[PDB]
């Protein structure tokens, strides 16, 4: 960098020496002289995520592979942009990267593609779908603010009757799906591609991957109706019997 | 016993570290007592003076408020007169402002106008000694003294600087481009440089804030 | 009678939810290139007069750009060292493929190079050959 | 016609405390961990601290901020001025 | 000269005086009190029990739950009825054509 050698020789700069960059400011016309003289809402706005991006996120180590994929973690990793003002209601998956994304991990997405589900399951990953209320999901993305408000964790909502069939569908692998069909369903997906189905139970971390929260439960770690001692870095659980009845209600 | 400092953050391998002479104010001849390393990405940035020019204009004009007003003919119980209080406040991107500050540090260092010191502590509080020391070390007519935090700044230095118009004592958080240009030479304590480096270095990998920093 | 019970054991979940503030450096991989296709800068780095640093996201600083709605362009940003040497090599590399000396604009102040047309793939591959 | 007398000599000190300390803490946000935004350091009319708008916007914001504390004469004058301003900008 | 001390925001909970007329109403609402608890937790001193709904609030909350939020069994019944209606419509279309 010979430019630095120029700087050392040159004299000390002063305030007056400052000069605007070339073409930074355009000229203007003034009237002093003759120059200027004379003269859809119902449909959920699902937000997609590319598997190639998922491979990019996984390959770059942006999201910990050991931890199961969590939408909140993706928000913490700035993977996708969700705006409550946009009234985003859903999150979905993408079939892109089907041939360049060879990895297995547990994940939960509001919406999943049938083709993508088998491919990740073929690698050995676990995919499920859960329903988050758009208002509740906004709280999920930003848990700290409601702690500042002092609000307690509410019970997770359930889908409207329009979307119940999708979540209840076994092939969709929703939390409302019948677990009894899953062993049969997984074989059918394996048969469709024809790949040898790897049993999840064989995995050493099977329990960690298969862990799922209650439908009422917003958070894997935290049960609904809980409170957090943010000041003391602790978790507070209600001890009132009526509160338990309220949660049951 | 030389005082040897190394950059806490990882310097790029392709960039060699920057170095400068550590000084002390305890004695007149205590010019050199140690050697310190400075991050090239902070103290060896490109000389982009237009950013510094842009920052200076923002600094002067973001506080500008004009209160001039006049009554037009309809408001009489001026064809083009001032119309009420007007403000010129605007915000430059904070990355550019951080970038501009980085450029300023290089200019002072490359121009031999920046003097790195271990601490500001002085044997005496006399303002004369500070002026006397500056003359011996060929410092500029205007010298800026910066400390890590306002609360802990030594009393002796405060008294010397308080009585000197051209020698101004400011905390680390109070540093700005305008003062550096206004003052011929800059005196920085070693802790201040590390504090400045952390914030300036932290500017990298700037996750767009999803919530207020507070 | 307090209505709450406080426990320190279960706070691990809360710690997990905390958001990170710094981009993590790429993890070491047993085999390169990574299955996605990303490969870190080749080691040892080239000893050329000009060094090209990667972007904050550890990606090659090449961006496809179009201006005026008709002029396709590609820009290199993180140019370090002798820009003239890089221009000569870039001109030499692109002259055969384009069929003539490329039309380029050099902004030395910003340390950036402007080239008409879209040639990121060839340049990106060529940069990998250099070891950047 | 022009003055026949000399103006008083004036000398201005550029290193006075006001000029010397001008601009200090302008980097409070970046250097203060962003606890205080630099906009918080703006001193001026309440309705335009950290905010900018055209003449019509400034007057309207002024009315809302201090409308309850404004004089009847001032409020009446402001309404009349606003009406003229509204017609000019929104129709011409 | 020596620069003045840097300006600092006052930390810790601040309790507005309820009697004062000037203090805005929204700063005296329970939501403000709940906000104080979140910022400083125990330092705020807000009773944790107050945070949960009161028994009168509890009764009100259940009313909306039944009124506005049906249970899974109710939807399952609605699906069965709608499926039966759809099946009848399909049969009517087939026989008609």
């Amino acid at each position: 960098g010979t430019s630095l050698d120029l700087l050392r020789s040159l004299p000390r700069v002063s305030l007056a020496n400052l000069k605007p960059s070339p073409n930074s400011r355009k000229r203007e016309r003034r009237p002093r002289d003759r120059r200027r003289g004379r003269k859809h809402s119902f449909r959920h706005q699902y937000q997609p995520l590319s598997l190639r991006r998922l491979q990019y996120l996984i390959d770059l180590g942006r999201v910990d592979p050991t931890q199961p994929i969590d939408l909140t973690q993706l928000v913490n990793g700035r993977g996708v942009t969700i705006q409550p003002l946009k009234r985003d209601y859903g999150v979905q998956l993408v079939e892109e990267g089907a041939d360049t994304f060879q990895a297995k991990i547990n994940i939960e997405v509001q919406l999943a593609s049938e083709l993508a589900i088998a491919a990740i399951e073929k690698n050995g990953g676990v995919v499920t779908t859960a329903f988050y209320d758009p208002r509740s999901l906004e709280i999920l993305c930003k848990p700290i603010p409601f702690f500042l408000r002092g609000q307690p964790i509410p019970k997770r909502m359930l889908p409207p009757e329009s979307l119940v069939p999708y979540y209840t569908d076994a092939k969709n692998r929703g939390y409302l799906a019948d677990p009894a069909k899953f062993p049969e369903a997984r074989l059918e997906l394996a048969m469709k591609f024809g790949y040898v189905l790897p049993d999840i139970t064989k995995d050493e971390l099977f329990r960690m991957l298969s862990a799922r929260k209650d439908p009422r439960q917003i958070f894997f770690g935290l049960a609904p109706g809980w409170v957090v001692n943010m000041a003391d870095k602790k978790i507070l659980k209600p001890t009132d019997e009526n509160l338990l009845k309220y949660y049951s209600s | 016993d030389p005082v040897l400092r190394k950059c806490e953050l990882r310097i790029p391998v392709h960039r060699r570290p920057v170095q400068a002479w550590v000084e002390s104010l305890r004695g007149f001849e205590q010019e050199r007592i140690g050697l310190a390393e400075l991050h090239p990405d902070v103290f060896a940035t490109a000389p982009r003076l237009d950013i510094v020019h842009q920052v200076a204009i923002w600094q002067r004009n973001f506080r500008r408020i004009s209160y001039a007003n006049t009554k037009t003919r309809a408001e009489v119980s001026v064809a083009h007169g001032p119309r009420g209080p007007t403000s010129y406040y605007y915000m430059l991107p904070m990355k550019v402002r951080a970038l501009g500050l980085k450029v300023a540090l290089t200019v002072k260092l490359m121009q031999d106008d920046l003097h790195i010191v271990d601490s500001l502590e002085l044997p005496t509080a006399d303002p004369q000694y500070l002026t006397e020391l500056a003359q011996y070390r060929h410092w500029g007519s205007s010298v800026l003294l910066v400390d890590l935090t306002h609360e802990e700044m030594p009393k002796n230095v405060v008294a010397a600087t308080s009585g000197l118009n051209s020698f101004n004592l400011i905390p680390a958080v109070g540093l700005n481009v305008y003062s550096m240009l206004k003052h011929q030479t800059l005196v920085l304590t070693l802790p201040s440089v590390a504090f400045l480096e952390d914030k300036l270095l932290w500017q990298d990998s700037r996750y767009t804030p999803l919530y207020p920093f507070r | 009678n307090p209505g709450f019970v406080e426990s320190v054991d279960e706070y691990q979940f809360v710690e997990r939810l905390l958001p990170p503030t710094k981009i993590p450096e790429p993890p070491k991989h047993k085999h390169y290139p990574t299955p996605s296709g990303w490969q870190p800068p080749r080691d040892p780095l080239p000893s050329l007069p000009y060094f090209v640093r990667r972007s904050r996201m550890h990606n090659i600083p090449v961006y496809k750009e179009i201006t005026h709605g008709n002029r396709q362009m590609t820009l290199i940003r993180k140019v370090e060292g002798d820009i003239w040497a890089l221009q000569k090599d870039v001109e030499e590399f692109l002259s055969p493929l384009l069929g003539k000396t490329p039309i380029t604009q050099v902004n030395e102040v910003t340390g950036t190079l402007r080239i008409k047309g879209y040639f990121d793939e060839q340049l990106k591959a060529w940069l990998l050959e250099k070891g950047f | 016609f022009v003055r026949l007398t000399l103006p008083p000599p004036k000398v201005v000190d550029r290193w006075n405390e006001k000029r010397a300390l001008f601009g200090v803490y302008d980097n409070i946000g970046i250097l203060g961990n962003f606890e205080k935004h630099p906009k918080e350091l703006i001193k001026g009319p309440v309705w335009l601290r950290g905010w900018r708008g055209n003449e019509l916007q400034r007057c309207v914001r002024k009315k809302k901020f201090v409308g309850n504390r404004m004089f009847i004469e001032d409020l009446h004058n402001l309404n009349k001025r606003i009406s003229y301003l509204y017609k000019h900008f929104n129709r011409h | 000269y020596r620069a003045p001390p840097p300006p600092r925001r006052r930390p810790g909970p601040h309790s507005p005086d309820p009697e004062n007329l000037l203090t805005p109403r929204w700063q005296l609402t329970p939501r403000y009190v709940a906000k104080q608890f979140g910022r400083h937790g125990a330092i705020s001193g807000v009773p944790p029990a107050s945070l949960w709904p009161t028994p009168e609030q509890l009764r009100e909350l259940e009313a909306e739950e039944q009124e506005w939020y049906p249970s899974l069994a109710t939807m399952q019944e609605s699906l069965r009825l709608q499926q039966q209606a759809l099946e009848a419509r399909r049969q009517a279309r087939e026989q008609r054509i």
